[PDB]
């Protein structure tokens, strides 16, 4: 229903992406249909399904639920979380979802997982040498894409952006097996099979190697209702933004996470134990600041588009 | 040919070439774009094929073979 997470030690980075999954409707009905399954053995998954079966069948509407075991099922089985420290959202939901996929392979095994049949798509990267004009075409699957920003610019921009074509010139010249050298070339990554649900990661950090650290960007980047994406051929999909992963925070060292999710025509915000109703134009404090962008800003960090 | 060219989606976009082989662990390939973007490797995380690479783990290992891009990204830390 509207449940909050109790923070465990610094766990924001882990139950803002539980809620984007719950809200995530095939994740949450395979996780619930693997919860009926009633499986003995404890891991990563199990711990998911308990909690996502605990969130679904609570008497109330409104409350606060503990991941207390999948917290400690968490820090058991993986060094990089195995502490109390701050951690980053995008590295805990690729690490669960592939953790995931391995439990169900293990299980097939005991092909695709229901979790790729949700997530992952597939790129084509397509490099031609400008010298010979041979293309070299390779498919690269992917369970999310990490897409640049810039200021002032819409997540359709880097989306579109990311699918340019580039030219590798000089120092960043392309290998031809046909040219046996090295040449200017054209590479351009264009979606093959787009997924069910389209997770986007802002990368939102730029390196100073003058400075030798990293700043957070806090750009202005809108994210749209709606979006249509292409295949390279289904030629299209329709999709609906239905949550965002916010990082909160004017550095990339330490923050808050919160979640906004769309349920029944509405937005509600996540943070940790609090549930709030909030107006669909609130959503737009999520963009990133317009003026003084080096001050602390509430930024969306990880989109999740479902397929009409 | 012991060697080939793989490909890193830096931060700003902007793609790199690596020259690699196959025993190289993830930690080298770190340490090759460090050459090229001066980001240290503990802070570089890299995703191929919706996967996360694992330092101690090599490019064999995940099946990286030429003209593979890699996607690097940093971290926003929050609790
Ligand atoms: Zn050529």
């Amino acid at each position: 229903h509207y449940f909050g997470l109790v923070n465990f030690g610094n766990t924001c980075y882990c139950n803002s992406v539980l809620q984007a999954l719950y809200f995530c409707r095939p994740f949450r009905e395979n996780v619930l249909a693997y919860k009926a399954q009633q499986k003995k053995k404890e891991n990563l998954l199990t711990c998911l399904a308990d909690l996502f079966h605990s969130i679904a069948t609570q008497k109330k509407k409104v409350g606060v639920i503990p991941p207390k075991k999948f917290i400690s099922r968490l820090r058991k089985e993986n060094d990089l979380f195995d502490n109390y420290m701050q951690q980053d959202a995008h590295e805990f939901l690729n690490y669960l979802l592939n953790t995931i996929a391995d439990i169900l392979q293990e299980e097939k095994k005991q092909e695709l997982t229901w979790v790729h049949e949700i997530f992952q798509g597939t790129l084509t990267n397509e490099t031609r040498c400008l010298n010979c004009e041979t293309v070299s075409s390779k498919d690269e699957d992917f369970l999310d894409l990490s897409v640049d920003v810039e200021q002032n610019t819409s997540i359709t921009h880097c989306l579109r952006d990311f699918s340019n074509t580039e030219t590798l010139c000089s120092e960043q010249k392309y290998y031809c097996e046909t040219c046996c050298s090295k040449q200017e070339a054209q590479k351009r990554m264009r979606v093959k099979k787009l997924p069910m649900i389209l997770a986007l990661h802002l990368k939102r950090f730029k390196y100073m190697e003058q400075l030798h650290r990293y700043t957070k960007l806090s750009y202005r980047v809108v994210f749209p209702l709606e979006l249509r994406l292409f295949n390279t051929s289904n030629l299209d999909r329709m999709y609906d933004l239905v949550a965002v992963v916010v990082h909160c925070g004017s550095g990339p060292n330490r923050g808050h996470y919160i979640t906004i999710v769309k349920s029944h025509g509405f937005w509600l915000l996540f943070d940790d134990d609090i549930v709030e109703k909030i107006d669909a134009q609130a959503i737009e404090e999520f963009y990133g600041l317009t003026s003084d962008i080096s001050k602390n800003s509430e930024s969306g960090y990880i989109l999740f588009y479902q397929s009409r | 040919g012991s060697h080939m060219q793989i490909f890193v989606k830096t931060l700003t976009g902007k793609t790199i070439t690596l020259e690699v082989e196959p025993s190289d662990t993830i930690e080298n390939v770190k340490a090759k774009i460090q050459d090229k973007e001066g980001i240290p490797p503990d802070q570089q995380r890299l995703i191929f094929a919706g996967k996360q690479l694992e330092d101690g783990r090599t490019l064999s290992d995940y099946n990286i073979q030429k003209e593979s891009t890699l996607h690097l990204v940093l971290r926003l830390r929050g609790g």
